[PDB]
């Protein structure tokens, strides 16, 4: 090999000369302590690298040795179930390693274990041609998702042998024929984390994902492959929001990225998730997620890279076919670290010293997520859904953060502090929270329920709309002033906000509510106001037909937690509202 | 063609390349690696032997000792003809659909040159847009630069797929296109312009250029002038009414501040660079209609205001080189207007240019200046009701009150799929007129009430 | 090994040839001509040349008959379990004249990052010394709970009456405190000086002073030498460490001053654009470890420029402080002492450290009928005033009859009385006299028969 000799050590900054073999934004191992960087810029043989971790103690003459790669991942069996640092290092292999608490310099060690024994079934049969992104078997890597073993990219043949038996990460199981000569390949493969992954074709997001949020899945819902942003202030309950997503969602695998949060509520994300149970297995939920965590006094440009390491390893579970969904929380804080580095790299300062590149980065982030068709000769798609937490500048959403974000999303939950003083939860704005998706969304939850369910959606939001005109009216006038046929209006919007925007998440029967209790559960209040219009136009007033069906409206706040196995219930309230109000 | 392999130096998206002569400024350059990956390449910076170049694609993964750079010897050309109306392209002119490759008639310069003021004729016929809001009240003019101005998450891309579909011009001795320009959008937005290109047929009368987000941002700056290059060529060479629609204007300023803070050049108002005024003005005045020649550029810029801000710099220099401005607010789109075209603040300042008998009906600016000022004083009962409740509306401010409401909901929400003729717009203006007394329509001579009037 | 080979003294920097061996932030010993001896460090090594930083500047020192030498070291800390009872200043050196203290050994000053895995959550109370902290705005051992004042507000009489009237419930000696103390001046210093002695609260406690009049590199170092001690105590020794640091604003200060001078490009308001970075290399370090036994615990004093929260001092804090303690000065010339203001001021950890065995169950309760109670009794007077005393009601008369009167014995306890735990529940009760049964539908109605 060629190794470099260190001439210049100025804090983050390091250059070495004899680096000359050596490539752009390659990774190497700097100085005797062996500090990880990356070679930035390459003037004749001298290469400027920037490295990753403190350089206390490092000075010329020390030797710098390039890996030959860029920042890459490994894809293979054994990624599931375990705790990553931005940089892909098994946290807890690293304290088996290593055998302290804190987090040591100079570290470096594989991501998957290349020790372990899997078994590998092959699929496909000798002879058979071979493109990328081909399977020739799976492993079950964990009860719940099995591990698609598929052809690199870059490699085409035919393959001559291949055999199921137990193999590790390491060993040769196929081989194919090339023009250069035979290729064993192994069960894992590296991939750059700043390139994204080859596809057929990337597709609409149409799909909708089942959160079983009511609020979200009714008036601001996410396709399969869409993006999302969540503010999540201080005592809004996003933590408890964030579980729900992760738990109900019909996505194979869920991707946790921490980019540079706090230390304290990172604990809290490693304790309270293998404590998540299945839905239909009942296992832990590390079954299926990959989890990353980066603290806040960490490295900066693990806090920077952490964001593309979940989003590429997402890719390769996407790849097999599988709908993931990639959860970043706080991508605020992967924004203030780009605002280190360049000032570190002394670039010219954009919105309030954010780079002004900042968009760029963001763009190429949500544009790699989406539901797509994965390389291979059967056409077999993916998806990759982003969900995304904002933290903003106490409050205010004016940051170039989330003005940025908003500009390639199109869904936005906002979470409001005041609805969580107002034992409102999920405290989510129903007023300043959009979803771009809601119009095709209505085409296909029509489709599949037959019903008029895209019309229901829209005079529900318009009554809340007309709350909020309504609401500064009352505050103004009075009581005595408002109209006798806007007072319903208001009476159904609280019989709506309550009855079902209002959801318990630890409730174990509201915590989750059917696609098809949706559509009952909003039918029951709409069908309820728009039978109290009706009779209101002829002889009516609220002193009789409000106090005269209180036995009735209180059924309807109960009908959210009936259970999901029947639900002959609420189908049974819309006759039943019809014979009692018709009676007056 | 000779390939040079002497790298020098290697620093960011810029490339020291020496030991060369004959190369020129702005030319395109192919990097070859030891891989064998190819990447276009510009020259930025050229003294003496030695050579500056910025790779599209990026430098990661270069050696500079193993690699090599081919001098095209021409600078960013597009292989023009009359084939590539009904064509996809990417943001420098290739194939972007999986079509036939055109065979060029010729190669121009993305930059163009300056039109003569001598040579350039003025604005005259009225393009119809088949929009209410932009036909009547701030009407179009072939040869205009008339921008809509939006908020991010407003319906304004599918203000631009309509009116790339519903714009016609009244006469039939011409040949009409549409040159889309897109410029830094994601996916979905740019699957919805073509897949709605292709529903409507729209898109045998369009030459798109499809730029994405994840895009160079080389190729973000170069696809207005690509676009712009096609649209005087078919306008101008072809004799062709050209309509050219950007979008979006304000990813293209994006793209300018990346590239002057990658240039560590001084950077002027609000962090934007100080020749953003001109750059926009390049390509703002590449329009117009030029004496003898029967065909004209008419330019639809669309831009987001950031922070829904008209201050802000890139909305503001833009209307100092365009003739006026269509409003998007997020107050009409919350009521589902659409589209939500605040008709108070927009205007066209060479909408009387194509009005009056012979290109419109002779109730056209009449009726303008009555809905304006009706739906002025209908706003401000609106307004002036919620203050001190609608107690102190008088019978003329609840009827202008009432007539605001059905000014939104029955005249300018029309719909994104519903294309008004001009004479609908004029027979419904009076429909809508028929709700005031008499009495206060003061501006419309009473000989054309006598005869439009309901 | 004595260098001789200075080439160029520009400012604060110093330029040395002819070496070899040099590392990057080596500490480095300058030898003037005049026999005086100061020490650097260094900031940037090229080939054979280094620049090297001298702390006391650079006033008076002659290139040529001056001398280097490089101690092959960085900036570390001896470390020993006998520093409970010395006063030692912002480079770890004694302060006052005491023993010559032998460490044991010298550990990096910047610190290790906790492996999040190895990051144990803080779940235990600790004695908050101050009714209005242990029952609004409980604190639990591994918080960084901060405590915003203002110029001239009594907060170094709270800083010092935290460090004697806080302790652990279960206590056999190990609980100390670590008070840093950050660019005040000598009569601030003196006055923690008398107060820990006289007090009988020194010989628990280890602390480190900074002269306001010192070099501002002094400043940046003195958290960084209070942490490390910190964390060697509790990691190392198994000790329950309380970090105090005043004042964080005269930290952020010396950044500025020294950014400043090293040809950086600022910020926003002036500060450094790395402020907020290097503010979270300094909060970061309290917590609790995955299977060990004691905690660190922050308690940073910082004053407000122009009392504004928007200001990045106070809010960059915020992004990594959990909760705050306002200190507001309409509450000041009065006789309220600890002027405490708990409807800005809020913690987010008061659960955890709320629970069966630590606390009791009723204290939970209590405290949010504490602060409805608050909020609507002084609701009601400022509405008596405007409004006039015809509009309020015979409730919301008697409600603002004791919002000052629990501010007169619940806000001001006396800055030198310990009110333990147990007395601050007993009159809490004995705070609630005229509250009527409706207003204690939010508590649990059990909890009030029980008590």
């Amino acid at each position: 090999m060629q190794i470099g000799k260190i001439i210049k050590v100025s804090g983050p900054l390091v250059m070495a000369e004899n680096m000359s073999e050596a490539s752009i934004q390659d990774m190497c191992l700097v100085g005797d302590l062996g500090v990880i960087g990356e070679i930035i810029e390459m003037r004749q043989d001298v290469a400027s690298i920037q490295v990753y971790e403190e350089t206390s103690g490092i000075g010329p003459g020390e030797p710098v040795r390039s890996t030959g790669e860029a920042l890459s991942v490994e894809l293979g069996p054994g990624i599931i179930s375990q705790m990553f640092d931005g940089i892909q290092r098994p946290l807890d292999t690293f304290m088996e390693v290593t055998q302290s608490n804190f987090l040591g310099r100079g570290v470096q060690l594989p991501a998957l274990d290349h020790e372990k024994q899997w078994w590998f079934e092959a699929t496909i049969e000798e002879g058979t041609e071979v493109s990328a992104g081909d399977i020739i078997g799976y492993v079950d890597e964990t009860k719940i998702i099995q591990h698609k073993i598929m052809v690199p990219n870059g490699i085409k043949g035919t393959v001559q042998k291949i055999e199921s038996g137990s193999f590790t990460i390491d060993d040769p199981i196929c081989v194919i024929e090339t023009e250069q000569g035979l290729k064993e390949l192994t069960m894992m493969q590296k991939w750059p984390v700043r390139r994204g992954r080859p596809i057929k074709q990337k597709l609409n997001p149409d799909v909708p994902m089942i959160t079983g949020q009511r609020v979200i899945d009714t008036f601001f819902p996410v396709t399969k492959g869409g993006a999302a942003a969540v503010p999540g202030p201080f005592g809004a309950g996003k933590t408890v929001v964030q579980h729900q997503i992760a738990k109900w969602s019909d996505v194979d695998l869920v991707v946790y990225v921490g980019c540079g949060e706090r230390g304290n509520e990172m604990t809290d994300v490693v304790n309270e998730f293998p404590e998540l149970i299945d839905p239909n297995t009942g296992e832990s939920l590390m079954e299926r997620t990959v989890l990353i965590a980066n603290t806040s006094n960490m490295p900066v440009a693990a806090r920077e890279a952490s964001i593309y390491t979940g989003i590429t390893i997402a890719e390769y579970f996407r790849d097999m076919g599988y709908d993931v969904a990639i959860m970043a929380d706080s991508t605020s804080r992967w924004a203030e670290a780009l605002r280190e580095m360049s000032g570190r790299l002394e670039e010219m300062p954009g919105d309030e010293g954010y780079p002004a590149y900042l968009g760029s980065r963001l763009a190429e982030y949500y544009e790699r997520s989406g539901r797509v068709i994965a390389l291979g000769s059967d056409q077999r798609e993916g998806s990759i859904t982003a969900i995304s937490a904002v933290s903003p500048s106490g409050g205010d959403i004016s940051e170039p953060v989330t003005q940025n974000t908003l500009r390639v999303v199109k869904v936005f939950w906002g979470l409001d502090s005041s609805l969580a003083q107002k034992r409102h939860f999920p405290s989510i704005n129903w007023i300043q929270s959009y979803s771009l998706y809601s119009t095709e969304v209505g085409r296909y939850m029509d489709q599949i329920l037959q019903q008029d369910w895209s019309d229901m959606v829209t005079e529900g939001m318009r009554i809340l709309q007309e709350e909020e005109q309504l609401n500064e009216i009352v505050r103004l006038v009075g009581i005595d002033s408002l109209s006798d046929n806007d007072r319903l209006t208001l009476e159904v919007a609280k019989s709506i906000r309550e009855d079902y925007l209002q959801q318990n998440a630890f409730d174990d029967v509201d915590t989750f509510t059917s696609r098809e209790k949706q559509f009952n559960m909003l039918k029951v209040i709409l069908t309820f106001g728009k039978e109290a219009r009706k009779a209101l136009s002829l002889g009516a007033y609220f002193n009789e037909i409000m106090e005269g069906t209180v036995a009735v409206r209180e059924r309807i706040s109960r009908s959210k937690y009936i259970p999901e196995e029947e639900l002959a219930k609420i189908s049974s309230i819309n006759e039943e509202i019809k014979e009692t109000i018709q009676l007056i | 063609i000779k390939e040079y392999r002497t790298i020098k130096e290697v620093v960011g998206p810029l490339m020291a390349v020496e030991k060369v002569s004959g190369v020129k400024y702005e030319e395109l350059i192919e990097v070859r690696m030891q891989n064998g990956e190819i990447r276009r390449g510009q020259v930025l910076e050229v003294q003496e032997d030695k050579a500056m170049v910025q790779i599209f694609e990026g430098t990661s993964g270069i050696n500079y000792k193993n690699s090599s750079v081919r001098f095209l010897g021409h600078p960013l050309q597009l292989g023009v003809s009359e084939d590539m109306i009904g064509r996809v392209f990417d943001g420098l002119g290739r194939p972007k659909d999986n079509g036939p490759e055109i065979l060029p008639e010729k190669y121009l310069d993305i930059n163009g040159e300056v039109i003569n003021p001598i040579a350039r004729d003025y604005p005259d016929e009225f393009i119809q847009t088949g929009i209410s809001a932009i036909d009547h009240l701030n009407t179009l003019v072939r040869g205009q630069k008339l921008p809509v101005f939006s908020g991010s998450g407003l319906p304004h891309k599918e203000l631009a797929a309509q009116i790339a579909r519903q714009a016609t011009v009244l006469d039939s001795s011409d040949d009409f296109a549409v040159v889309f320009a897109a410029i830094g959008i994601t996916f979905e937005e740019a699957e919805f312009f073509m897949e709605d290109f292709r529903q409507t047929g729209a898109i045998d009368r369009s030459v798109m250029f499809m730029n994405l987000a994840n895009d160079p941002a080389i190729e973000r700056i170069a696809t207005p002038r690509m676009a712009l290059t096609a649209a005087e060529y078919l306008a101008y060479e072809k004799g062709m009414h050209v309509l050219v629609i950007m979008t979006d204007m304000t990813n293209y300023a994006e793209a300018l501040r990346e590239i002057s803070a990658a240039r560590r050049e001084v950077p002027g108002r609000r962090g934007y660079p100080g020749y953003l005024y001109t750059n926009l003005a390049t390509l703002f005045e590449r329009a117009g209609r030029i004496r003898g020649l029967k065909g004209s550029v008419t330019q639809i810029p669309i831009l987001t205001m950031p922070e829904d801000d008209k201050t802000h710099p890139i909305p503001d220099l833009t209307g100092y080189i365009t003739e006026g401005q269509i409003i998007l607010t997020r107050e009409l789109y919350k009521s589902g207007i659409q589209p939500p075209i605040d008709v108070l603040p927009s205007l066209s300042r060479l909408k009387d240019k194509g009005t009056g008998a012979g290109k419109t009906r002779e109730d056209h600016a009449a009726t303008m200046n009555q809905l304006f000022a009706a739906y002025a004083q209908g706003k401000q009962a609106k307004e002036l009701a919620v203050v001190l409740g609608e107690s102190a509306l008088s019978d003329i401010d609840k009827i202008y009150a009432k007539f605001a409401e059905r000014f939104e909901n029955e005249y300018v929400n029309q719909g994104f799929y519903t294309n008004r003729t001009i004479t609908e717009t004029l027979d419904l203006g009076w429909e809508l007129l028929a709700m005031l007394p008499r009495t206060e329509l003061k501006r419309i001579k009473d000989d054309l009430l006598d005869k439009y009037l309901p």
